[PDB]
């Protein structure tokens, strides 16, 4: 857990490179499940405004 | 005579290296990991 990647340089790389399913579906579904989850209430709340 | 023997015996200890090589290089991974996990750990805020 010390190895954080950003989205930019080395996430969009481990998909447009790899071709291991496994590390292809750990990347495309923690992307969703840790910042994805964070914009929801806040997306909600620009819709209205 | 105490001194030569002092020398000899501070000079004579096995220390590590008694161990297998399995063993030996199992353990200076695990010192390594400790220490690295101690120097760069990170928590962060609740909130952001
Ligand atoms: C063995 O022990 C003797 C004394 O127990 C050491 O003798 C000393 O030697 C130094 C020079 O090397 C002298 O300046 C001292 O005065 C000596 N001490 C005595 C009490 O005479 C001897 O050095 C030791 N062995 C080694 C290799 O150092
Ligand atoms: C240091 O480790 C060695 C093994 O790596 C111990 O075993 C002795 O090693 C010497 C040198 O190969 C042999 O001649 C002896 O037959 C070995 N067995 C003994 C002495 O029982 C050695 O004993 C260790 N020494 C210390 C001070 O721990």
């Amino acid at each position: 857990p010390q190895e954080c990647l950003l989205l930019e340089p080395g996430l969009n790389e481990i998909m447009a490179n790899s071709l291991d399913y496994n590390e292809r579906l750990w990347a495309w579904e923690s992307w969703r499940s840790e910042v994805g989850k964070q914009l929801r209430p806040l997306y909600e709340e620009y819709v209205v405004l | 005579n105490l001194t030569v023997k002092l020398q000899l015996q501070a000079l004579q200890q096995n220390g590590s290296s008694v161990l297998s090589e399995d063993k030996s290089k199992r353990l200076n991974t695990i010192l390594n990991t400790m220490s690295t996990i101690y120097s760069t750990g990170k928590v962060c805020n609740p909130d952001n």
